[PDB]
């Protein structure tokens, strides 16, 4: 049953697929569809366990660690492999269950104390730049050696979901920057996605990539540059999509139909007719 | 062919594309049917997807391709009414039903020329046992000298009962149109808004000499798109902007 | 949500299907 075995498979890729795309705010809904259409919930739950971690880790999604204030972020770099997540703020792991988003069994964690002070210097600024610059942002900060270089990566999210009037929308913003005295290279990808679907499907699907530089010195004066950075960026970034929203209004959109034919008056069906 | 009167695959087909990408609707309507091969025709016919456009050979016209022209791999021109590729036993209204069906495209492309100055328009009928259904369908795409693109496709689906001895018939229009912008600029990075808003009207008319069917249909298209055009400026260029800087 | 789209009318019956699609059949 070779030929079987390849379509069991296709089927599971394909539903794996539709499963990581899912609007924000819309998993449940996707999965129940898919379920229903794969109609096989083993090939499913074992198939797609993947799907779920995926998309949980693409999307930033937040969660509540019961005991701590803040929330922390599932992201690829917090994930250790194991069905656990790392939160470096409260240096600790926790079970994540990727299907009921629940963080449970909090355990300490030991990190490196060679990149915890930069870690942590990065965290409280960005902390204090996304509570003035989001309704309800969350972020989180990593401090890893990746491919041979000190690293810090920092990950912002911040959603609105009104699933009763038709609509969700995400934002997430990620950067990275190397501990490399005297400048590092600053990476970072910004990514918008809306979804409304009263009585139709509209989504907002953008992203914009960011190469810059940031002067490395103290843990306290480099953490206050790079989310000089990240501000101006963003900034930058929101104003030039609502700028292009404009255009598209006032130019692009009247390109396509008219409001009435150049007549300035409705067809007159009967001498179209004759 | 709707074979089934509960079918809860087919509502989570229609669910999950009303949540995927709209972006990626030909990709992702293959990989559905796939899964659910038993429902390919239902999701042929009820899934929208942008329209293309084909070139008529023998009269030099373009053309736009749909589910409602197609049988097998071929596609029948509004112009020529052939199949292309050729087609010994394909699908074809009746003699009476293209006469209207030429009168209908003619209607439409002048309907085009005034509402759109441009793109591309077909209209195709089919026969029903008391009355007809048809498919309007329109494709403009704007300046490509623009950093910011844009694209509109018109999907007018009509079904109409006939009551020729009350001189009567019961109009039903259903109407999607798939509106798409794009744009990589130096400022947003990329930027793709698109999708489709699907709204329906219904309503009876006489139909005479002086108020014949394409008359009858062709007001409640204008209509329904007059309306659409504005509803869809608001819900892009309004709501989902205000989405946006609801995020931050 | 409900579908405007599941009672629209759909084409002939009868007719070949694409056969890109044939072959998931």
């Amino acid at each position: 049953d070779f030929e079987d075995r390849v379509s069991d498979e296709e089927k599971v890729r394909i539903a794996a697929k539709f499963i990581t795309h899912a609007p924000p705010g819309e998993f449940n809904e996707v999965f129940n569809d898919v379920r229903l259409l794969l109609n096989n919930d083993n090939l499913l739950r074992e198939g797609a366990a993947h799907a779920f971690a995926q998309y949980n880790m693409d999307q930033f999604t937040p969660v509540k660690i019961e005991g701590y204030d803040d929330q922390v972020l599932i992201t690829e770099h917090g994930d250790l492999g194991n069905g656990r997540f790392l939160d470096p703020r409260n240096k600790i792991s926790f079970k994540f269950d990727h299907l009921r988003k629940e963080a449970s069994d909090p355990q300490p964690e030991d990190t490196e104390s060679a990149l915890k002070q930069w870690r942590d210097a990065c965290d409280s600024a960005l902390r204090a730049y996304v509570k003035d610059h989001y309704p309800n942002g969350f972020c989180t900060v990593y401090g890893k050696s990746i491919d041979g270089q000190q690293t810090i990566i920092a990950c912002i999210e911040s959603h609105q979901f009104q699933p009763k009037n038709f609509w969700n929308g995400r934002w997430r913003s990620e950067w990275k920057f190397t501990i490399t005295p005297p400048t590092a290279q600053v990476a970072a990808v910004l990514k918008i996605q809306v979804h409304y679907y009263e009585d139709g499907n509209v989504q907002l699907v953008s992203h914009k990539d960011i190469q810059d530089s940031v002067q490395v010195s103290s843990d306290v004066q480099t953490a206050k540059e790079f989310i000089k950075i990240i501000e101006n960026a963003e900034n930058e970034y929101q104003t030039a999509i609502s700028e292009n929203y404009q255009t598209m209004s006032d130019t692009t959109f009247k390109a396509l139909r008219r409001q009435l034919p150049v007549t300035r008056t409705k067809i007159d069906w009967n001498k179209i007719l004759s | 062919g709707s074979e089934f009167m509960s079918d809860q695959q087919l509502d989570c087909a229609l669910d999950l594309m009303r949540r995927l990408p709209p972006q990626q609707i030909e990709k992702n309507l293959s990989d559905l049917i796939d899964l659910v091969p038993s429902l390919c025709e239902d999701l042929l016919s009820s899934v929208d997807q942008p329209l293309k456009i084909a070139r008529d050979k023998v009269v030099g016209k373009d053309y736009l391709l749909c589910d409602y022209n197609r049988d097998g791999d071929s596609y029948r021109s509004p112009w020529s009414n052939k199949y292309d590729p050729p087609l010994e036993d394909g699908a074809m209204p009746s003699a009476r039903l293209r006469k209207l069906e030429v009168e209908a495209n003619n209607a439409f492309d002048q309907y085009r020329d005034l509402y759109f100055e441009g793109g591309v328009s077909s209209v195709y009928l089919w026969d029903l046992d008391h009355g007809f259904a048809g498919v309007i369908l329109i494709k403009k795409a704007g300046d490509g000298s623009k950093k910011i693109k844009g694209c509109w496709d018109s999907i007018h689906v009509v079904e109409v009962q006939e009551k020729s001895s009350g001189r009567t018939a019961h109009y039903k229009l259903t109407s999607t149109v798939m509106l798409w912008l794009q744009t990589n600029k130096t400022g947003s990075g990329t930027m793709n808004l698109g999708g489709s808003l699907t709204r329906q009207m219904e309503k009876d008319e006489t139909v005479s000499d002086s108020s014949p069917h394409i008359a009858n249909i062709g007001r409640l298209v204008e209509d329904m798109e007059n309306k659409i055009r504005s509803t869809l400026n608001e819900i892009y260029f309004g709501k989902t902007k205000d989405i946006v800087n609801g995020l931050r | 949500l409900t579908h405007f789209v599941r009672e629209r009318a759909q084409g002939p019956r009868g007719r070949r299907l694409p056969a890109h699609l044939q072959a998931k059949i």
